[PDB]
């Protein structure tokens, strides 16, 4: 759902040239979550 | 009676200061046609209108 | 096993009549009439189906923002809450939503029709999970029932009954499609269901054939 | 008849926008045609009597 | 007083865990997460059929 959620963040700015200051403030907020739970999927495989 | 009530209110969500914010207006309108029982049985139905 | 893009299907709709089931499919012939109607298909054993007009396409499928975005300007699998874009395969149209009057329910009806809307105003739908089993963002099981919503007028493809025959329109409330498999992607060089194609005998120049035009003999 | 006119008090101010949006872009296009096609302008103009 | 022939009978065993084994009061899901089979309320005419 997380996945689904970026994808569709960028087409509301694939028209556009620059990313604004806002557009990049909450987009990096997101991005972060995202490696944390890749993170944990590898610590259920490590160790095999 | 009941109606007349209800609907007072959401007057006051659609604009609070001469025909401005939209966004919440959009979503009204799309969400009250999802539900044609709103309307009053009198007209926009299967009877008559 | 799942729906795939380039995959042509059959819509199907199940409303009994007379205290028994028939199964209804929707279809429409293209040149000389932009409306859409019912093929009764509960007789097979002895009304033969029209199928010839009955065949869907996938062509497209994109996320609500995706397709918005792409109005200012490979294989996918489908998704509940995805949009869509159906196409007749015979004659080649879209089909869309049109804004004429007509039909008992009349009100809202704003009666079904197909004309060329390749421009992506009123053209696509998106698709709900019928009961509280699905959810979003789920692959699509084969045989599923699906709620097919306008993206433009934001009505329900109803099949509207009324004192006369049954008709398609998008006014008031829901209605079950099951969709149908009619075929995938085939392999080059084989003989498929559904072609339309020649009868040689012999070796080299001898074909089957029915007597010629402008005869009493009512082609038998 | 408190109801209906209160209704339709709602959908008219629950338009779309001012023509500043309406003649600038394409979205709002959509919900004005909606709710025009609820409406048919040669009843209402006749209610007015 | 005498004697009495009994015979004995296995009815089970150390079974396999979580697996369905006859003899067993369960209860009865149907769909994906909160649904499942039951009979009529108590305090009824209807006699439960």
């Amino acid at each position: 759902r997380l996945q689904e959620s970026i994808s569709d963040f960028y087409w509301y700015y694939s028209g556009k040239d620059v990313i604004e200051e806002q557009g990049k403030r909450n987009f990096s907020k997101a991005m972060s979550v995202a490696k944390q739970v890749f993170n944990s999927l590898t610590e259920y495989i490590q160790g095999p | 009676c009941g109606g007349e009530r209800y609907l007072d209110f959401l007057r006051f969500a659609v604009f609070v200061n001469g025909e401005s914010v939209e966004e919440n207006a959009n979503v009204v309108v799309r969400l009250l046609i999802r539900k044609p029982e709103c309307f009053g049985p009198a007209l926009r139905g299967e009877g008559g209108s | 096993q799942f729906l795939r893009t380039d995959d042509e299907v059959v819509l199907q709709c199940s409303a009994t009549v007379l205290k028994e089931q028939l199964k209804l499919c929707l279809a429409a012939e293209g040149f000389g009439n932009r409306l859409c109607f019912l093929e009764p298909t509960s007789n097979a054993q002895n009304v033969p189906p029209d199928l010839a007009i009955c065949c869907f396409t996938l062509e497209q499928s994109l996320s609500v923002r995706a397709l918005q975005e792409m109005l200012a300007n490979g294989h996918r699998t489908l998704l509940y809450g995805h949009a869509i874009l159906l196409r007749h395969a015979h004659s080649r149209m879209y089909l869309s939503c049109l804004t004429t009057s007509r039909s008992m329910t009349d009100k809202l009806a704003f009666d079904v029709g197909l004309q060329e809307d390749a421009t992506g105003e009123a053209c696509w739908w998106t698709m709900h999970p019928a009961s509280k089993q699905r959810s979003e963002g789920e692959k699509v099981r084969v045989g599923d029932d699906l709620i097919l919503v306008s993206v433009s007028s934001e009505r329900y493809l109803h099949l509207s009954t009324a004192s006369g025959e049954l008709q398609v329109d998008a006014s008031f409330m829901q209605t079950l499609w099951n969709m149908n498999p009619i075929c995938s992607c085939c392999e080059e060089g084989y003989v498929t269901g559904g072609h339309v194609l020649r009868l040689f005998h012999g070796h080299m120049d001898e074909c089957l054939t029915i007597s010629a035009a402008d005869s009493d003999d009512q082609r038998r | 008849m408190s109801f209906y006119a209160a209704l339709i008090d709602l959908l008219g101010r629950c338009a779309p926008e001012m023509h500043l949006i309406q003649a600038g872009k394409g979205e709002a296009l959509r919900i004005r045609a909606i709710l025009r096609s609820l409406v048919p302008l040669d009843d209402l103009v006749g209610i007015i009597s």
